DNA sequence: TAAAATCATATGTAAAGTTAAATAGCAGAGTGACC
DNA sequence: AATGATATGATTTTA
RNA sequence: GGUCACUCUGCUAUUUAACUUUACGUUGUAGCUCCCUUUCUCGAAAGAGAACCGUUGCUACAAUAAGGCCGUCUGAAAAGAUGUGCCGCAACGCUCUGCCCCUUAAAGCUUGCUUUAAGGGGCAUCGUUUAU
């Protein structure tokens, strides 16, 4: 029960416009995670909710939830061509022991990055 | 003489009772009654519709159909007395002989030629009878508007004189018909327009010849066209009014009124407060009169201009403003809409000048605002005021204003009050000076007040409580103390609770989806995940992973790990009463103990401001928690009784007047000023929870009485137990004691008298009888003597009866009855809604068979939607391939063995309500008599029982070799031994095909029958059939017998 | 085969206006208890 | 879109 | 400065109760019309012309709960005239009126029961909201 923290950062490059289906494929990929546990995570199809956000995704490790996850976010990222997703992962003990304000930039520059997309 | 507390759990359809005997120190020491009222919600139950709004609905379409044919029967009287046609015109009915049925044609062909006797009349009565909408508005939009508009333009553009002619030319062309369609709004016109067409055919047939274009009959046509009642009648508003807040004699004063307008200001004005820099202060006296006659020199204050009078300054701002809004300070401050209203009437009519005051009395404007706000029509406002005032202002006056809407308080009361308050004093402070700062007792509750609560469901849940409150007072004499605990639902819109199920449904689907995640979280946890460690869970990552108390990381993954963390109760609950979720926080086991019963304000010593208290500020600040619970955290200065008080009591407005009314009607003979006592719906589960009775599996309508048990036992003797026993829980100080209960044994004595069965299991045979209840308490609870005793009786259901003897006559759609030799009847259903299965009984289908093979071959293409299939238009085809005519509704064959008359006797539709079944014996074997509504509005008393296999008319006739048993209402109790079982319920419905009745358990388990339902039982073999007699409270159940056959009357 | 259960399927609607009352949320001024 | 409860055709089971 | 209840004002949302109209929809009857089954007539065919009946569309007229009534005037009345004519699917209640239950009297056939009466309640075909 090692429990890692994956940090993801949603944002839209620019390059080409962003579909509302293509809004509403990364929230669903998103919101499948969240729970009244995390209910914060929460992604709407808004420009807000998604263009320029922090998500810290809790996982238990020694199971394939987490490659899974991010195995879709990264087709995804890579199919959107027009949004730009990175990700780190960061153990719990460190995710923690983070100060609360600014916590997922410090987790993002302090974790391992996974891919950059 | 008993104590007793009578708890009730009161619900939108149920009332829960129960009677629990007290101590001379309000203790709970013995369960005497319990029982559950059973009733049908005052709403319609397919759409939530209130039953008056519907029945009002019922009537006003009747009015409306009434009056429309005395309209037109008026307008022929008319025809006959001025000459137009004689009286080998009429039938003996009354209706003219061959009409011409094209009076649009004719209508708009009128301004070419003369018309005969029957094309004038025909062109009148098709005016009449098609007369178009009114504006009745005093003066975004829907199809009815868009379409009357969009007609009234186009006959205004030109090149269209009449809207006969338009509706000819545009509509017949353009759509295939003129008049409108289903849905459509189209073709609509005003009748301002067609009173036009009418004057403008009333001259031009006066020039084309035409004997018949006499004043008289312009004018009589004209009022049939233009004449429509008031829609307030002149004594309506005040029968609707209530009284002031001061003077119960006087009405309370229109809005539109100098006196109430000037209240209104005053008010606003002496209410202003101003922040400067960091401080809060009122308008002083200059700054007062600066701002108070400007409303009246100006169309409106406007915040931003009483900044500019007054040179406030950019530092200073106003009180309850909110500045984010970008232009706050645009919104109207006061806006003396009756005055400027007045003066601009006057204005736009030349009896005043601009830039002048009005010249009327304060008294004046008075009586215009009250009789305007009052009085609708010209009649009623003349007759009020057109006495006291020149007539050329009142007929400005009537030509431009419409009030509306009073203002609480009496012109009396306000006449003395504004002086007052113009004077600088407040408005608290203006009616201490004037005013300063009730109904004998009976035993028994008087009527439940409809005046006082407006929600007809609420009104029905509180009078049944009502009957039983009564039915125990009469049983067992006044109550020491009545618990209540009204259920979320009542006092709820239907759109509400339906809000709430749906977000409770969505509830249990947010908790399966967590508590999986936390099953994948924690692989090797033990058991079911209950909802306190799926909570933990939300917590630490609610909180940032960390302790609130300490500051401390939390290591997930020993989050299961016994004593390492607690949810806490940040308030403590021995001081609070506090259960709810928003004092509920994460904290370490090492660092909450040495808290003891402190408030995070009091350990941390917040009130010297602590490092330490900044520190917890801080922390539950940042920490992902709604508001409310970081205001409840942080509660620092705070009473202990106030704070208990307002989490024990529940204070919606139901329960608020249900405390009201019963502590001031009705004798109770209690200890101390509250005799009632509305409980808090969670400290109430919360008890249930610890008193030992769990949420029941089964589906049944006793669980009410469960609540109204624990209600009844939430007495300030048992509160204050259950506090001191959670503060020693805190201070953690004989051994493992428990949470306290009213009685040993409590929750076991509770379930076997509510449910007949041991509390653990379900499955045990109920203890149907009063003898096998008693063996099983005596049995199951041999160490309480008290548990048996004379009042021990089973719970048994009581329903609401219902032998109203009117209702609905039928079903609405009328079908054709010309084929009822043979049983069918003939509806002509629209193809959007045309089935295969109801393509297999169309009438055209032996006909016309290429229509129905393409009607097939349209549905099965779109996979049997009708709308998607007959969304583009259908025609029949005609031998070569042409496309001839269009097809909207095609008539269909329907099963019909019976159903009631209608329409002069020229349809039939299905019934709606059968009032009644009569219940005979011949031999040894029973017949029933089906009464419908229909057949008591005809006075007819049917003499003909059903037989399975026939219709009505091979049925078997009912004469003196009868014998007569009894009249079934509608949840009327009875019992069929029939020797295969004995069933005992409520006659729910009763089967015109099979003769089989239908009967409903007393609490509705879903174990036995269809729902609780025994659908289909038959009694025509039966060794007994007989009817019951029960009470509210579900008690004295005896069989009863009529001597004779009622009448329908 | 009669009588007693079971399965099954249908239920009128939408535009416009004049009113009054009640509940609740928010904002503002107070009164009365307490902390 | 249904939302519900009643009325009742049609069909199966039981005795 | 918190908590609760209460009074007043403003905005907003929801509901409750009443009223005045409109416009459809459904059934019946016409007029015209779209198909079409019998049977005739015609035709080489295609398919025309007719008569019931079914029935598409359009237009009109009646009815729109089933059922009950009112104010006045003509009439012996059955009916005529006339009207911005009035009720009718609900909720609540027990003052009046029914039915049923219970209790208590009294008389009785033989204690049990039946009447009858009063009182208490439940529910209504009774009353109020509720009309000219």
């Amino acid at each position: 029960s090692m429990f890692k923290r994956a940090i993801i950062f949603t944002s839209f490059n620019g390059f080409e416009k962003v579909s509302r289906t293509e809004k509403r494929r990364l929230a669903k990929i998103i919101n499948a995670r969240v729970s009244i546990i995390d209910e914060y995570l929460r992604a709407k199809d808004t420009n807000a909710s998604l263009d320029g956000q922090y998500r810290a995704f809790l996982f238990n490790d020694e199971s394939p939830a987490m490659t899974e996850f991010l195995a879709k976010l990264k087709a995804f990222a890579e199919s959107c061509t027009g949004i730009s997703i990175d990700a780190w992962e960061i153990e719990e003990s460190e995710y923690v022991r983070l100060p609360v304000e600014r916590r997922d930039f410090l987790a993002a520059a302090n974790g391992k990055e996974i891919f950059k997309i | 003489s008993i104590n007793y507390i009578l708890g009730l759990a009161i619900g939108i359809a149920s009332v829960g009772w129960a009677m629990v005997e007290i101590d001379e120190e309000e203790n709970p020491i013995r369960l005497i009654d319990l029982g559950v009222r059973v009733f049908e919600r005052a709403e319609v139950p397919k759409t939530g519709d209130s039953l008056a709004m519907a029945r009002r609905l019922a009537r006003s379409v009747r009015r409306l159909t009434r009056r429309r044919a005395h309209r037109l029967l008026r307008t022929r009287r008319l025809l006959k007395r001025e000459g137009v046609l004689q009286a080998a015109n009429f039938d003996e009915n009354g209706l003219i002989k061959s009409l011409p049925n094209t009076p649009w044609q004719l209508r708009a062909a009128a301004l070419d030629r003369k018309l005969t006797p029957l094309e004038w009349s025909a062109v009148l009565l098709h005016l009449i009878k098609h007369r178009g909408y009114l504006s009745q508005r005093k003066n975004e939009l829907g199809a009815l508007l868009k379409g009357v508009a969009g007609n009234a333009h186009a006959l205004q553009t030109g090149d269209f004189r009449t809207p006969a002619e338009l509706a000819l030319n545009k509509f017949e062309k353009e759509s295939g018909h003129i008049r409108n369609q289903r849905s459509d709004y189209s073709h609509t016109f005003s009748r301002k327009d067609l009173q036009a067409e009418l004057i403008l055919l009333f001259e031009k047939q006066k020039e084309f010849g035409n004997p018949h274009v006499s004043g008289g009959l312009k004018e009589g046509i004209e009022t049939l066209l233009m004449t429509q009642r008031p829609a307030l009648s002149g004594d309506a508003v005040q029968k609707m009014l209530g009284h002031c807040t001061f003077e119960p004699a006087e009405p309370k004063a229109a809005k539109n009124t100098y006196t109430a307008e000037r209240f209104i200001w005053l008010t606003k004005l002496n209410n202003l407060r101003i922040l400067e820099q960091g401080s809060e202060r009122p308008l002083t006296d200059t700054e007062r009169a600066t701002l108070m006659d400007e409303p009246y020199r100006k169309s409106k204050l406007t915040y931003a201009q009483a900044r500019k009078l007054l040179g406030l300054e950019d530092t200073a701002f106003f009180k309850g403003l909110r500045y984010g809004k970008d232009n706050a300070e645009a919104s109207t401050l006061m806006e003396m809409k009756a005055y400027h209203a007045i003066s601009r009437a006057l204005e736009k009519e030349g009896l005043k000048d601009k830039k002048s005051p009005l010249n009327l009395s304060p008294e004046l404007q008075d009586e215009i605002g009250t009789a305007f706000s009052l009085f609708k029509t010209d009649e009623d406002i003349t007759g009020r005021l057109k006495d006291r005032i020149q007539p050329e202002i009142l007929e400005a006056l009537l030509k431009h204003i419409s009030f509306d809407k009073f203002v609480q308080i009496s012109l009396k009361a306000l006449r003395r009050i504004v002086p007052l308050m113009e004077q600088g004093k407040r408005y608290d402070e203006a009616c201490a000076e004037i005013y300063g700062d009730n109904t004998e007792e009976k035993i028994y509750l008087p009527p439940i007040p409809a005046d006082e609560i407006r929600n007809p469901v609420v009104l029905r849940a509180l009078s049944q409580a009502r009957k039983v409150i009564n039915g125990v007072v009469r049983r067992y004499g006044s109550p020491a103390r009545i618990h209540i605990e009204t259920a979320r639902e009542v006092g709820k819109s239907f759109k509400d609770r339906k809000e709430i199920e749906k977000r409770q449904e969505e509830n249990r689907k947010d908790r399966e989806k967590a508590a999986a995640k936390f099953r994948e979280y924690f692989p090797n946890f033990v058991g079911e995940p209950k909802s306190k460690d799926i909570l933990k869970l939300r917590l630490y990552e609610q909180q940032h992973g960390k302790c609130l108390y300490s500051g401390k990381e939390i290591n997930l993954g020993r989050l299961n790990e016994k004593g390492y963390v607690e949810i806490d109760a940040a308030l403590p609950f021995s001081r609070t009463w506090d259960d709810s979720f928003n004092n509920k926080v994460l904290v370490l086991g090492s660092e909450n103990q040495n808290k003891g019963n402190q408030t995070p304000y009091e350990y941390f010593n917040g009130k010297d401001n602590s490092r330490e208290w900044q520190e917890f500020k801080a922390r539950v600040e940042t920490s992902r928690f709604p508001r409310s619970k970081k205001q409840r955290i942080l509660l620092q200065k705070f009473d202990e009784d106030g704070f208990k008080e307002r989490n024990l009591n529940d204070t919606r407005y139901v329960n608020r007047f249900l405390c009201q009314f019963v502590a001031d009607r009705m004798r109770l003979t209690g200890k101390g000023k509250k005799r009632v006592f509305a409980s808090n719906g969670q400290i109430t589960n919360l008890l249930r929870g610890f008193w030992g009775l769990r949420k029941v599996r089964a589906e049944n309508d006793r669980h009410h009485a469960l609540d109204a048990v624990v209600v009844a036992c939430s007495t300030v003797a048992m509160q204050q137990k259950i506090t001191r026993f959670v503060r020693y829980k805190e201070m953690n100080a004989h051994q493992k004691t428990h949470f306290p209960q009213p009685w040993e044994f409590f929750a076991q004595e509770v379930m076997i008298r509510v449910f007949g069965k041991p509390d653990g299991k379900p499955e045990f045979e109920e203890a149907d009888t009063l003898e096998k209840l008693r063996t099983l308490l005596a049995e199951k609870l041999s160490s309480r003597p008290e548990a048996v005793h004379e009042y021990v009786t089973p719970l048994f259901v009581s329903r609401a009866p219902n032998r109203k003897m009117s209702g609905q006559g039928h079903m609405e759609t009328v079908k054709s009855a010309k084929r009822l030799d043979e049983g069918v009847s003939v509806l002509r259903v629209p193809l959007t809604q045309l089935k295969l299965k109801d393509l297999e009984k169309m009438v055209n289908r032996e006909r016309e068979p290429k229509l129905y093979e393409a009607l097939k071959a349209r549905l099965e293409a779109h996979k049997d939607d009708p709308a998607k299939a007959f969304a583009e238009p259908f025609y029949k085809y005609d031998k070569a391939g042409n496309r001839t005519q269009q097809v909207k509704a095609v008539r269909v064959e329907q099963v019909q063995k019976t159903g009631v008359w209608v329409r002069n006797h020229n349809g039939i539709a299905d019934n709606a309500t059968m009032v009644r079944v009569d219940v005979f014996e011949k031999g040894d074997k029973y017949y029933l008599v089906p009464i419908y509504s229909w057949q008591v509005a005809k006075g007819i008393l049917p003499d003909r029982a059903v037989v399975q296999g026939k219709d009505e008319e091979d049925w078997q006739l009912i004469d003196d070799s009868f014998n007569f048993k009894f009249s079934l209402h509608p949840n009327d109790l009875v019992e069929v031994i029939t020797k295969k079982a004995r069933m005992f319920g409520y006659f729910a419905s009763c089967h015109r095909g099979t003769g089989n009745i239908n009967i409903r358990i007393h609490d509705l388990d879903h174990k036995i029958g269809k729902n609780g339902i025994l659908e289909g039982i038959g009694v025509k073999t039966a060794l007994s059939f007989q009817k019951y007699q029960i009470d509210e409270l579900g008690k004295e159940i005896r069989p009863c017998r009529l001597k004779k056959r009622p009448p329908v009357r």
